[PDB]
C-alpha cells in the first residue's frame, strides 16, 4: 500500500516569511499529489493539485513541486490567513492523507506562569480526586510537566490539554489533571507539579500539602 | 458553484447502525468522483470510500470494508455512506468531497461539505460535576467540569461578564467513556475577598445548567 | 471576461446566451448564430443538462439584467454533438444547435462568419473572446456583454502549459504571457473572433483552460476550420 509522510509536523513562522513543507510517498505516484488546507473544525480547502497546479481561486502564494515520491509545498510570503494545519494527498490509487504539518505563528519566548489546584474536598466524597496543574500563557509548546508524590514521579495516571495560539499574544496554556482514587490521595502529603520550559532559568515547582 | 451539505451524523451504540447523506446543489458542466472522508477528535484527515460513476466502481479502505457502503441517488442529488456495525472509534467529523473528472473548465477540482458528527459510544446521557478549582499580582482559579455526556458543554464566567483571561481547555474522553475538561481565568489577587466568581456551565443534551462559586 | 470592458450594441450580434430554465433560470454559456437556424457552441455545455427541452437561446442582447417572461427567446429543435465528443473531455468540444424557428437579421442580430476554404495557414494578429462570463476566478456572471482583445499562441507554447493533456490541431489556444485578460466560467461556448481582411471570422469556440488569466496559462478553444467539413454536412 502507499504511505505518506509529512515533514516536519509542526513548523513556527512570521507574517512575510517563506515557508516550505515536504510530502514523501512510500513509492511513485507520478504527479498525483494535491495539498489542502485546513482550519480547526472547518473543511480542508484544496490549494495544489497534480503536484504544481493551483486550484481555482487559491492566491498564487501558494506552489508545488516535486514528483515520483518527493514533493514540496511552499508559501512564498506566509499572510495571517495561511496560519492553519496542512495536508498531502496522494490520488494515484484511491487516497491517502499524509499525517499533517501544523504551521504556527511564531513569537519570542514566553515563561508560563504555574499553578497547583487541589481536589475540592466535593469531590474526595465522591470517591476520585483530581489534583489539577495550569501553564499559563507560554510559548513555544513544548513543555515538560512532570507529578511528584512525596518526591516520587508518576505516570500513566495524569493527561495533558491545551489550548490553540491565543489570538491577542500568541501564547499557549495547558492542563494536566493527575487523577486518584480517595484513598490513594490520602496515602500521601505533598503534590508537587515540576515545570521544565525554555522561558524559565530553571524549573519551577509548585506543591501544596494535603490538608494545609 | 456546486455546494455540499451533509446530515444524518449523531450519536449511534457500538454495534449500530447510521445513514449519512451528502445532498448537492447548483449547476456544473462537470462530473465528480465523489468521496468520504473523516476525522477523529484532534487527528488527521481519513480517507473512507469512494464511487467513481453513477453505477460505477465502489472501494473502500480497508479500515471500513464490509461495514459500509458508498452509493448515489441521482434524483435526490444526493450521495449516501451506509454505516453498519459502528465502533467507538468511527466516531469522527464525516466530509463529503466531489472531485472533477476531465479536463480544468476554469473551474474548481474538489468541492467539499461542511462536516457532519458521528458518536459511536454505549456511554449514557449525563450532566457533568463541577468542581472549583480554589485559587492559592495576579491569581488563578476555575472550576473542573467532569464525567459528562456527550460533547459539548459551553463554560461562562459571572454571566458573560468576565472574559479577559479566559481559557477553558479541550475536553478529554476518560477511560469510562465520560467526558471532562477545565476553564480557568487569571483575576488580580487583590480582587479575591470582594469579588464574586462564578462559572456558568451548560449541557444542551441533559438540560443542566449549573453554577459554582469559586470561593479562596 | 477577465480584464474586459463593456461591449455595444451591434458590436458582437453573433452572440447569443444559452440558458436553462428549472427551479430557476441562469446563463450558463455563450453561442454564436452561425445562420438564421443555427448556433455553434460547446458540446460541454450539454454536459450537465442535456435535455433540450430545458434551454433557452437568447439573442440580440447585451444585458443579461434585461430579461423578463416576455423576452423573447429560441428553442431548442436539435443538438449536434460531434460524434467523437467524450463527456468531460477536451476533443471535438462542439455543437450545433439547430433553433425551433428561424430568426431573422437586425443590426443587433447577425451571424458570424466561417473560416474560410483559402484560410487554413492564417497567423489571425487581431482576436478577441466575448461574454457574460466570471471577472475573475470563483466569480460572478457579469451583466452587460464583456470583450477582450487576446493574442493567439502556438499549440507547442500551448502544450507546455498543459502537461496532463494532449493539445490536438483541432484546437488553438490563447492568452498573454503574464496574464490578465481571459476568457473564464460562463464564457465557455461563445466565440472567439479575430478580424481578417476587414471580415470577421469566428477561429475558435471558448472551450477550456486552467484558471482564469494566470500568468504562462492561455485558454484553449476548439479550432473551428477543422471542424468545417462535419459543420457543412451536419448543417446541410
Amino acid at each position: 500500500d502507499i504511505q505518506m509522510t509529512q515533514s516536519p509536523s509542526t513548523l513556527s513562522a512570521s507574517v512575510g516569511d517563506r515557508v516550505t513543507i515536504t510530502c514523501r510517498a512510500s513509492q511513485s505516484i507520478s504527479s498525483w499529489l494535491a495539498w489542502y488546507q485546513q482550519k480547526p473544525g472547518k473543511a480542508p480547502k484544496l490549494l495544489i493539485y497534480k503536484a504544481s497546479t493551483l486550484e481555482s481561486g487559491v492566491p498564487s502564494r501558494f506552489s508545488g513541486s516535486g514528483s515520483g515520491t518527493e514533493f514540496t509545498l511552499t508559501i512564498s510570503s506566509l499572510q495571517p490567513d495561511d496560519f492553519a494545519t496542512y495536508y498531502c494527498q496522494q490520488y494515484n490509487t484511491y487516497w491517502t492523507f499524509g499525517q499533517g504539518t501544523k504551521v504556527e505563528i511564531k513569537r519570542t519566548v514566553a515563561a508560563p506562569s504555574v499553578f497547583i489546584f487541589p481536589p475540592s474536598d466535593e469531590q474526595l466524597k465522591s470517591g476520585t480526586a483530581s489534583v489539577v496543574c495550569l501553564l499559563n500563557n507560554f510559548y513555544p509548546r513544548e513543555a515538560k510537566v512532570q507529578w511528584k508524590v512525596d518526591n516520587a514521579l508518576q505516570s500513566g495516571n495524569s493527561q495533558e490539554s491545551v489550548t490553540e495560539q491565543d489570538s491577542k499574544d500568541s501564547t499557549y496554556s495547558l492542563s494536566s489533571t493527575l487523577t486518584l482514587s480517595k484513598a490513594d490521595y490520602e496515602k500521601h502529603k505533598v503534590y508537587a507539579c515540576e515545570v521544565t520550559h525554555q522561558g524559565l532559568s530553571s524549573p519551577v515547582t509548585k506543591s501544596f500539602n494535603r490538608g494545609e | 458553484e456546486v455546494q455540499l451539505l451533509e446530515s444524518g451524523g449523531g450519536l449511534v451504540q457500538p454495534g449500530g447502525s447510521l445513514r449519512l447523506s451528502c445532498a448537492a446543489s447548483g449547476f456544473t458542466f462537470s462530473h465528480y468522483i465523489m468521496m468520504w472522508v473523516r476525522q477523529a477528535p484532534g487527528k488527521g484527515l481519513e480517507w473512507v470510500s469512494g464511487i467513481y460513476s453513477s453505477g460505477g466502481i465502489t472501494v473502500y479502505a480497508d479500515s471500513v470494508k464490509g461495514r459500509f457502503t458508498i452509493s448515489r441517488d441521482n434524483s435526490k442529488n444526493t450521495l449516501y455512506l451506509q454505516m453498519n456495525s459502528l465502533r467507538a472509534e468511527d466516531t469522527a467529523v464525516y466530509y463529503c468531497a466531489y472531485r472533477r473528472i476531465g479536463v480544468p473548465r476554469r473551474d474548481e477540482f474538489d468541492i467539499w461539505g461542511q462536516g457532519t458528527m458521528v458518536t459511536v459510544s454505549s456511554a449514557s446521557t449525563k450532566g457533568p460535576s463541577v468542581f472549583p478549582l480554589a485559587p492559592s499580582g495576579t491569581a488563578a482559579l476555575g472550576c473542573l467540569v467532569k464525567d459528562y455526556f456527550p460533547e459539548p458543554v459551553t463554560v461562562s464566567w459571572n454571566s458573560g461578564a468576565l472574559t479577559s483571561g479566559v481559557h477553558t481547555f479541550p475536553a478529554v474522553l476518560q477511560s469510562s467513556g465520560l467526558y471532562s475538561l477545565s476553564s480557568v481565568v487569571t483575576v488580580p489577587s487583590s480582587s479575591l475577598g470582594t469579588q464574586t466568581y462564578i462559572c456558568n456551565v451548560n449541557h444542551k443534551p441533559s438540560n443542566t445548567k449549573v453554577d459554582k462559586r469559586v470561593e479562596p | 471576461i477577465v480584464g474586459g470592458t463593456e461591449s455595444s450594441w451591434g458590436e458582437w450580434p453573433w452572440q447569443v446566451s444559452l440558458q436553462v430554465k428549472l427551479t430557476a433560470q441562469r446563463h450558463l454559456c455563450g453561442g454564436s448564430l452561425i445562420g438564421h437556424q443555427w448556433v455553434l457552441t460547446a458540446a460541454h455545455c450539454f454536459d450537465g443538462l442535456p435535455l433540450q427541452d430545458v434551454w433557452r437561446i437568447y439573442s440580440g442582447i447585451l444585458e443579461l439584467s434585461d430579461i423578463t417572461k416576455d423576452t423573447p427567446f429560441s428553442q431548442i429543435k436539435e443538438i449536434i454533438i460531434h460524434q467523437n465528443y467524450k463527456v468531460s473531455e477536451g476533443n471535438h468540444d462542439i455543437a450545433l444547435i439547430k433553433l425551433q424557428a428561424p430568426l431573422e437579421y437586425t443590426e443587433f442580430q447577425k451571424p458570424i462568419s466561417l473560416p474560410s476554404k483559402g484560410d487554413t495557414s492564417t497567423i489571425y494578429t487581431n482576436c478577441w473572446v466575448t461574454g457574460w462570463g466570471f471577472s475573475k476566478e470563483k466569480g460572478e456572471i457579469q451583466n452587460i456583454l464583456q470583450k477582450v482583445n487576446i493574442p493567439l499562441v502556438t499549440n507547442e507554447e500551448c502544450q507546455k502549459r498543459y502537461q496532463d493533456y494532449k493539445i490536438t490541431q483541432r484546437m488553438v489556444c490563447a492568452g498573454y504571457k503574464e496574464g490578465g485578460k481571459d476568457a473564464c466560467k460562463g464564457d465557455s461556448g461563445g466565440p472567439l473572433v479575430c478580424k481578417h481582411n476587414g471580415m470577421w471570422r469566428l477561429v475558435g469556440i471558448t472551450s477550456w483552460g486552467e484558471g482564469c488569466a494566470r500568468r504562462e496559462q492561455p485558454g484553449v478553444y476548439t479550432k473551428v476550420a477543422e471542424y468545417m467539413d462535419w459543420i457543412l454536412e451536419k448543417t446541410q
